[PDB]
């Protein structure tokens, strides 16, 4: 199985400001079922803020619920992290990541490379 | 012997195929059918009643569906005496679907009357096989399912849809955990005809068992002509499940009745230790389609589902046919229901000649619900193309009824079987071959009843085509065995006259019932080939030791009657009075006529001749040698009575007949000695009009004195013939003598 | 022997009476004046009461040989024979039959066009002079043909549908024909190369049920003479096929009523008329090729062989192959089947009266001795070896005048018997005036019959 991602949206934003992250999967949509968004603040881990199943069912982190919304379009390969409502906090590099499985807290071996996000105040 | 020929009533019509197919109606009505005649297009056959009254046929009305096409209605007729019915079968319905036509039969089962629209059978025709198949998979992907079997399913996919492509074939695949996830459409298995890479690409799934909602989108999202399946093909779903549904908010009550409203055939198989249990195996059996047995399979582990696709694929090639590999053995279908019919008690029967490579069958529709098909026991190809079923005929066992079956063509040799039911199970009782190469022995069948005891005694086979010189037929008398369980033995054999060899003796056989008056069950049989395809009737009467005579008493040949008959005796119905005279009529069939032959009462003769002067007394033999004359008183009595060996429903006190009496005296000797009164020679000849009751004359005899010394008495022989007068009302039929009646009667008076 | 006698009134009457009994024609043999019926009895009773053999009147069952004198030698002699039969006794008259050099033979090949026949037709269109060279190894100048058949075009004998009746060879195939009844392809000919040309356009075909019509085209091969080109020396007809086949009242199934008519319906040299007409009955085609000397060989597939072994009682001059499924058979095979023909000879009458009963002993050439049997029956006749049928003829009563042929199964020769009665004792004319006894009637072998004279002497 070979599956490659790429996140497109990353940049600098203004804090109260908003920003869409995208990305999309080079294979097999049938190779890959579940879908999450990892962010990785300075000094921190990898931290799981998003995640949806093929069919939509969506988990958040409670630091960004209530402004940040994950979606996908299956048609297009492709799952989606609209953020409103920035903070300098959200500050990380954010990483899109797919499992091959259906689990929303399982296997995530299929890493973007990801993208910089930088929210000034 | 007293069939008459001079007043036969002939009926005729402009129909091709009149005189193919006759039935005696109880209510002085003959039922014809006329296989050929195109009375519409896309239609055709019909059914005429002829009454006796009234000489002209009327046409039956025809409520044929529209798929009737070509029906060839009216070639197979029966009806029931007792309880007023009749069934009419075209048995060459035409079904043009496309890239193949079959040819099926259809029945209607009248009543007391004609307008009432009859019982259809069958009330549904067949029908069109459907046309290519789409089957679905819906497998599990529960993390249950560890990672090494989960490809074992895979390849189990694979192999099974490359098993399946013979040809046109489209696959759909659906994985089901939590949530449902359609991998490729049948649309997309066209434009990639590749199993193994539309599978392997194929990830894991992880979580709860929700098979209820999975069974709903195969049937919904998975079962839709947006994504590629075919309308009117067979809609098939294989389900793989480890058989635990958990954490589903749709039970099975809900997904399973719109599946089958879909009619989506749906297979399970049971992977794993889950079902060693009988309860979870009884869920299995929940999922699939009715009966659970052939659906449902149990594999104790995924490298064990390489078992079940060995007996899989036969499984689910049955359904487009079963060991059929091609040339395949149609069942069922080709049948031509109603070729030969016949009314059961319980219900009416109807065989299916062209049913499992024309190797014959046999419907029963007792409630027409539940259809008790009937061949043999041995499946091979020794079977195949028997043509059973084409003579079809019930004997009686004690008033219990058993069915007997022709198959001319078994081996090209004839074939005839009986079949009794054992409560619910119709089994091969006996079976008897021919032995004449293409006699076409059981083409038709006859159940007699000789003794009317309830109690069927005799089977007629039929051998039509049988070529023994001259002779060109033959009927074979086996009669029932009586329990001894010895195989069935035919004791004899009947032919027909000899110097026709291709008169085909025996193509069609009836039952007339007594129609001498001895009590015993007459037959005819008819030879619709004789002279030059002018045919005849031959008639046979009963034998006490419940067997039939050897010699035939009357031969009824078709050129007499009229010139212009042809095959006369193709179709023979007899055993119903038609004048409501009380005699047995017959009714006989010919080409595009019908004719029907009444019978005559019998007559028999008693001769009483008795002399008060029996006595010799010899007082003549001392003559004084005088001129020597015939002396002395001559008292005579001479009484004849003429009785009915027939019993009839007429009044029978018109019953007038003309007899002729011829007396002679010490005949066979050069100059008698003994003369009349009025003749003065040894010849004496009267007629007299005679009733049924005795009439008795005296007469006067001559004896000259001198004469011989006494040595041989004196005989008074008697030979007559009775000419019966015809009747005034009943068509002028004329009472005729027995055939087997003494004509020579001779006195006694000693010397 | 055997003489019993009751109520004779002739010497007509006593001969009928059996065929131990003689009549004396003395006058005044009668001494006691008891009746004249003492006169009859057997030959030693009245020969030493006064009889020298010429007295005796004992007409005996004769044979006559008329036989036709002409250069060389026919195969069956003799051939003009006439019989004069007595009641109760036998004549004998003995019939020789010998085996000339053969004929040149017709073959018509009829072949099976079914689609399990499709490896057989390429080789059967290769065969070419093949054929025709077995044939000119056992006799000179032979002759080949061909033809071809698959089932009647109805229901359910093939697919009506119009798309497979275009193509009912499997959907694959598509050098295939439309199925047909008979087809007569090529005219008997020793030309080789027009035999190769024709059967090489012939498509395979197919069919729905498994039995055939092949009898069908035999029926049509036998009843047309002048198309098919049949030259009356040794007719055969090949018949391959690799099913069974239908015959009479198989037809009811498509609706077809109507009997075959043992006529000629060659339209276009094809059976079109076959939905018209049911299939032929074995009997039927066994009379049509009797009359016409076809002599059937059956090459015909292992499952097929004791099948088709069943027709030879019914047609006697006929012969069963085993075809290899391709027609890679051996036409030794065809061969072989023309030399068990050869070797059986069956000597045969047409039908007779009740009256008349006829026996045939066979003496055969390494075939061993027959006697009292209803057929002539010698089998390993070889040629130019005579060999001899003894034919017994008893009649039953004084039978009135009549001819019956005897004929030799498989050929055209004919012994015609003639069959007169001997009742007369052929008494010598009297009625004359110096032969009147008491004024009435005549010597009639010494009894003075009565001239309806009523009351008188010897009345
Ligand atoms: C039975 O069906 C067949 C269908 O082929 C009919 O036969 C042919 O029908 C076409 C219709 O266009 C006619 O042109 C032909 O002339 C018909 N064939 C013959 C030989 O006439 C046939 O008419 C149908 N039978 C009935 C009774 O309707
Ligand atoms: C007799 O009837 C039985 C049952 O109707 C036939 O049995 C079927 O045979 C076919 C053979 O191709 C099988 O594929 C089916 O599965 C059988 N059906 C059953 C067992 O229900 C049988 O073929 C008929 N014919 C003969 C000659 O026995
Ligand atoms: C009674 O018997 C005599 C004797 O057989 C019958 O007379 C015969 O009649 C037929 C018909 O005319 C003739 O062909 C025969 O030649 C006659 N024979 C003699 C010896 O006369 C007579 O017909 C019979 N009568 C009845 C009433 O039965
Ligand atoms: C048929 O030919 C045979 C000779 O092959 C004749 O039969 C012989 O007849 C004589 C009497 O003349 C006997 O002594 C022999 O024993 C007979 N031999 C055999 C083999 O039968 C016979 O006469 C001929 N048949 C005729 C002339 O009808
Ligand atoms: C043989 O064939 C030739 C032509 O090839 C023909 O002219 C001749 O008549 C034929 N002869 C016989 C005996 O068939
Ligand atoms: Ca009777
Ligand atoms: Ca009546």
């Amino acid at each position: 199985m070979q599956v490659q991602l790429v996140e497109t949206g990353g940049g600098l934003v203004q804090a109260g400001g908003s920003l869409r992250l995208s990305c999309a999967a080079s294979g097999n949509i049938n190779s890959f079922n579940a879908m999450g968004w990892f962010r990785q603040a300075p000094g921190k881990q990898r931290e799981l803020v998003a995640a949806i199943t093929f069919g939509g069912r969506t988990n958040y982190a409670d630091s960004v619920k209530g402004r940040f919304t994950i979606s996908r379009d299956n048609t297009k390969g492709s799952v989606y992290l609209q953020m409103n409502s920035l903070k300098p906090e959200d500050t990380a590099v954010y990483y899109c990541a797919a499992s091959e499985n259906n689990l929303l807290t399982g296997v995530w071996h299929y890493w973007g490379r990801g993208t910089q996000v930088t929210v000034s105040s | 012997f007293n069939l008459d020929t001079e007043n036969a009533m002939t009926f005729q019509e402009n129909a091709r195929g009149f005189g193919q197919s006759v039935v005696q109606l109880q209510g002085s009505r003959v039922v014809v059918g006329a296989p050929q005649e195109i009375v519409a297009a896309n239609q055709r056959g019909s059914l005429y009643q002829c009454d006796y009254s009234t000489g002209s046929c009327e046409p039956i009305r025809l409520q044929v569906p529209v798929e009737a096409v070509n029906m060839s209605l009216g070639l197979s007729l029966a009806a029931t005496t007792s309880p007023p019915q009749l069934l009419a079968c075209g048995p060459t319905v035409h079904q043009t679907c496309s890239e193949n036509t079959y040819v099926k039969g259809l029945c209607f089962l009248f009543g007391s009357n004609l307008r009432q629209q009859p019982q259809k059978f069958p009330e549904a025709l067949r029908g069109c096989p459907q046309e290519d198949s789409d089957i679905a998979f819906l497998i599990d992907g529960s993390g249950s399912i560890i990672p090494h079997d989960f490809r074992r399913m895979k390849e189990f996919v694979s192999t099974v849809m490359e098993q399946l492509k013979k040809s046109k074939t489209l696959f759909s695949l659906m994985q089901y955990s939590e949530e449902f996830r359609i991998h490729f459409t049948f649309k997309e298995f066209q434009n990639n005809p590749n199993p193994r890479s539309l599978v392997k690409p194929i990830t894991q799934l992880l979580g709860r068992t929700h098979t209820a909602t999975g069974i709903r989108k195969v049937v919904r999202e998975l079962f839709r002509i947006t994504n590629g399946a075919r309308k009117n093909a067979f809609k098939i779903l294989v389900v793989i499940t480890d058989g635990e549904k958990f954490g589903d908010p749709l039970g099975y009550e809900d997904v399973i009745p719109e599946a089958d409203r879909e009619g989506v055939i749906r297979y399970v198989i049971g992977v794993g230790d889950a079902f060693r249990s009988e309860k979870s195996r009884q869920e299995l059996n929940t999922i699939a389609s009715k009966p659970p047995r052939d659906h449902v399979f149990q594999v104790n582990n995924f490298e064990a589902l390489k078992t079940i696709q060995n007996q899989l694929r036969e499984k689910i090639f049955a359904i487009e046919g079963t060991q059929t590999g091609s040339s395949s053995s149609f069942e069922h279908e080709m049948s031509q229901e109603g070729f030969s019919a016949a009314i059961t008690s319980n219900g009416p029967l109807l065989s299916t000649v062209g049913s499992y490579d024309w190797a014959g069958g046999v419907f029963l529709y007792t409630s027409k619900e539940k259809s008790t098909f009937i061949n043999m026991t041995r499946v091979d190809s020794d079977m195949n193309d028997a043509y059973l079923g084409y003579a079809a005929a019930i004997i009686l066992r004690n008033r219990v009824q058993s069915l007997v079956l022709g198959a001319p063509r078994y081996q090209h040799i004839g074939l005839v079987a009986m079949f009794r039911q054992n409560t619910g199970m119709w089994e091969s009782n006996a079976n008897v071959k021919g032995t004449q190469i293409g006699a076409y022995f059981g083409a038709s069948l006859c159940s007699v009843d000789v003794d009317s005891n309830g109690s069927t005694d005799l089977v007629l086979i039929g051998a039509p085509h049988y070529y023994e010189q001259t002779r060109g037929g033959q009927v074979s008398v086996c009669p029932l065995p009586r329990g001894q369980r010895a195989r069935w033995q035919c004791d004899a054999v009947l032919y027909g006259e000899q110097g026709q060899p291709w008169g085909r003796f025996g193509a069609a056989l009836t039952v007339l019932g007594d129609v001498n008056g001895d009590k015993l069950t007459d037959v005819a049989i008819g030879a619709p080939g004789e002279e030059d395809n002018r045919g005849a009737v031959y008639l046979f009467h009963g034998t006490s030791g419940s067997g039939i005579s050897p010699s035939h008493s009357q031969r009824i040949a078709g050129s007499k009657l009229s010139p212009r008959l042809q095959y006369f005796g193709q179709s023979l119905s007899g055993g119903q009075d038609l004048t409501m005279d009380g005699l047995v009529d017959l009714t006989v069939g010919a080409q595009g006529h019908v004719l029907l032959l009444r019978s005559q009462p019998v007559l028999r003769v008693k001769a009483i001749m008795e002399f008060n002067p029996r006595e010799v007394a010899r007082n003549v033999f001392e003559c004084n040698d005088q001129v020597v004359k015939g002396k002395e008183a001559g008292e005579v009595r001479v009484c004849l009575h003429v009785q009915k060996s027939t019993r009839d429903r007429l009044r029978e006190g018109q019953i007038q007949s003309v007899v002729t009496y011829d007396l002679a005296l010490d005949s066979g000797r050069p100059h008698s000695r003994a003369v009349f009164n009025e003749t003065k020679r040894s010849t004496r000849r009267q007629t007299q009009v005679l009733g049924l009751t005795q009439t008795c004359e005296t007469l006067k005899l001559q004896l000259p004195n001198c004469i011989e010394d006494p040595v041989s008495p004196i005989v008074l022989r008697l030979n007559f013939s009775l000419v019966g007068t015809p009747l005034s009302a009943f068509g002028n039929l004329r009472p005729v003598l027995a055939e087997d009646a003494q004509r020579l009667f001779t006195a006694l008076f000693p010397f | 022997q055997e003489c019993t006698k009751f109520k004779v009134s002739s010497c007509r009457e006593c001969i009928e009476s059996g065929p131990g009994c003689t009549w004396c024609q003395k006058l005044n043999f009668t001494g006691p004046g008891d009746p004249d019926s003492i006169r009859c009895d057997t030959r030693p009773q009245l020969l030493m009461r006064g009889c020298a053999a010429d007295d005796i009147m004992d007409p005996t069952s004769l044979a006559e040989t008329q036989e036709d004198h002409n250069g060389g030698q026919k195969q069956l002699s003799p051939q003009k024979v006439t019989l004069y039969l007595r009641p109760g006794q036998a004549a004998a008259f003995n019939v020789t039959f010998r085996r000339a050099k053969g004929y040149p033979i017709d073959l018509y090949y009829l072949m099976d066009l079914s689609y399990s026949m499709l490896d057989d037709l390429r080789n059967v269109k290769k065969l070419g002079g093949d054929l025709l060279r077995a044939l000119n190894e056992i006799t000179e100048s032979g002759r080949i043909g061909f033809g071809s058949f698959v089932d009647k075009t109805v229901l359910p004998f093939v697919n009506t549908h119009p798309d497979k009746l275009r193509n009912p060879c499997p959907n694959k195939e598509k050098e295939c024909q439309p199925p047909f009844a008979f087809r007569h392809v090529l005219k008997l000919t020793n030309n080789s190369n027009q035999f190769q040309t024709e059967v090489g356009k012939q498509l395979i075909s197919g069919n729905l049920d498994a039995p055939e019509g092949g009898l069908d085209a035999m029926m049509q091969v036998a009843a047309c003479p002048e198309e098919i080109g049949w030259r009356n020396v040794t007719r055969l007809l090949v018949f391959a096929t690799d099913d069974g086949f239908h015959f009479a009242g198989d037809g009811k199934l498509g609706a077809i009523l109507t009997p075959n008519d043992g006529r000629c319906h060659l339209e276009d040299n094809l059976y079109k008329r076959s939905n018209e007409f049911d299939y032929p009955s074995v009997g039927q085609l066994a009379h049509k090729l009797a009359e016409n000397n076809i002599q059937p060989i059956f090459a015909v597939t292992s499952r097929m062989v004791k099948t088709y072994e069943k027709l030879t009682e019914i047609i006697p001059k006929s012969a069963v192959g085993e075809l290899s499924e391709d027609s890679s058979n051996v036409v030794h095979l065809i061969k072989n089947a023309y030399n068990k023909l050869s070797s059986r000879v069956f000597l045969d009458h047409n039908a007779l009266p009740d009256t008349l009963k006829v026996t045939y002993d066979s003496f055969c050439s390494n075939g061993v001795t027959h006697r009292n049997q209803p057929r002539g029956d010698c089998d390993g006749v070889q040629i130019n070896v005579p060999i001899t049928f003894q034919v017994k003829v008893t009649a039953t009563e004084c039978i009135q005048e009549q001819s019956f042929v005897i004929r030799a199964l498989g050929f055209t020769d004919i012994v015609t018997v003639q069959v007169l009665p001997q009742c007369e004792c052929r008494c010598r004319d009297q009625s004359r005036d110096r032969s009147l006894c008491h004024g009435k009637g005549f010597l009639e072998c010494g009894i003075c019959r009565c001239d309806t004279g009523y009351i008188g002497k010897n009345c």
